């Protein structure tokens, strides 16, 4: 029951040649729906449920208050340059918004700001201010009390951005829901005295997975090295699991697969030989 | 929906 | 920071079959990256690029184009960096 949004900006001075200087990225669980460029200059759906169930007057009003935000970014690069005394280089500007609602029922809302990767300013709801993290960050939290864009932030971040979250996992029930069963590949390598056993999970869904390696029947964690949850082209995930061994042990050797989409963790042998033995 | 452009002041 | 680079196939690899080279870059900073995927040490045609960032604001970029695994072709992906100072280069093998 644990839902996320997210919607993340990012305000570039070199992006740089054939790139967009401003990017904004909306996600619904983790699975991307909505896409900004500067280049384009409109909100497009990415995945077939948002566009099934919004109108176009429902992207017409996405991309003026996104193109709003671009103006607003643009000038932004140049009252922070002013402020760390700089005349221009690499310079970015990047923004999190979003709301998460927990399986029990609280709901938990983000607002911050990042200048050259180090945080730069973040807004508290149980104080309802702009927290400066940087010493520069103070004209920011003068601005914000002069306007007063802490009351248009609480209203949005407790009531409209939860009440559209709410409905975003009602629209892609189907999609968010489905499981995918990845092809599973073992390999092995030899170098120098050694023999490196590899683990390939190809094309699964959620992101979640937990690939571990396996001696005799027993799990190596330690001897085993991850490269991490990377993601496909068409949305699916990827993982890439390698371990350490003498030459003429690597049957010995099992790669067990924990997904969603499995019943049983899935036990992967090189000779067997991966996803094909069935 | 996305934040309206007043809250990204800086 | 110096960016954390794997390549990978999004099918298992398989001779005389149409499948995707992706170049998944993560941990990054600034944002300007330049990956390019390569086909025996020559750029790859119709590459395709996806800009995100995580929630301990490192940058995250991918890149795919779709091919067909040739057997005596080598495939590489190249990523230039500022933190690099010479570009790392990461080899693609179908039976690993």
């Amino acid at each position: 029951e644990l839902h996320t949004l997210r919607y993340i900006r990012t305000a570039m001075t070199d992006p740089g040649p054939g790139l967009p200087w401003f990017v904004d990225v909306g996600y619904v669980d983790g699975e991307l729906f909505m896409h900004y460029n500067s280049t384009a200059r409109r909100a497009v759906p990415r995945t077939e449920w948002i566009a099934a169930n919004t109108d176009q007057q429902y992207w017409d009003r996405e991309t003026q208050i996104v193109q709003g935000s671009e103006q607003i970014n643009r000038e932004n690069l140049d009252i922070l340059r002013r402020r760390y005394n700089q005349t221009g280089g690499s310079h970015t500007v990047q923004w999190m918004s979003g709301c998460d609602i927990l399986e029990d029922g609280t709901i938990r809302g983000y607002h911050q700001a990042a200048y050259d990767g180090r945080d730069f300013v973040a807004f508290d709801k149980g104080t309802m201010t702009l927290t400066a993290a940087v010493p520069e960050a103070v004209p920011t939290k003068r601005k914000w009390e002069e306007g007063g864009y802490a009351e248009g932030l609480k209203q949005y971040l407790e009531e409209t951005c939860v009440e559209w979250l709410r409905r975003y996992v009602e629209y892609g029930k189907a999609e968010l829901g489905r499981r995918e069963r990845p092809e599973v590949r073992v390999w092995g390598k030899e170098a120098d005295g050694i023999l490196t056993l590899s683990c390939r999970a190809h094309g699964f869904y959620p992101r979640p997975i937990v690939v571990s390696w396996l001696k005799d029947g027993a799990v190596r964690g330690q001897d085993a090295q991850s490269g991490g949850i990377v993601p496909n082209g068409d949305g699916t995930y990827h993982t890439w699991v390698t371990i350490d061994a003498q030459p003429g042990d690597g049957d010995k050797y099992q790669c067990r697969v924990e997904h969603a989409s499995l019943p049983q963790p899935g036990l992967y042998s090189w000779r067997s030989g991966g996803g094909l033995n069935d | 929906t996305n934040p309206e452009s007043k809250v990204f002041y800086l | 920071l110096t960016p954390k680079v794997q390549v990978y196939s999004r099918f298992p690899a398989s001779a005389g079959t149409k499948n995707v080279l992706n170049c998944f870059a993560a941990g990054f900073h600034p944002p300007k990256i330049s990956i390019t995927l390569m086909k025996d040490g020559v750029p790859m045609e119709g590459a395709q690029y996806s800009m995100s960032f995580n929630d301990d604001w490192t940058f995250q970029r991918l890149v795919h184009a779709d091919f067909t695994p040739s057997s005596g072709s080598t495939y590489a992906c190249k990523v230039e960096h500022e933190t690099l100072k010479e570009p790392q280069v990461y080899k693609w093998d179908p039976e690993f």
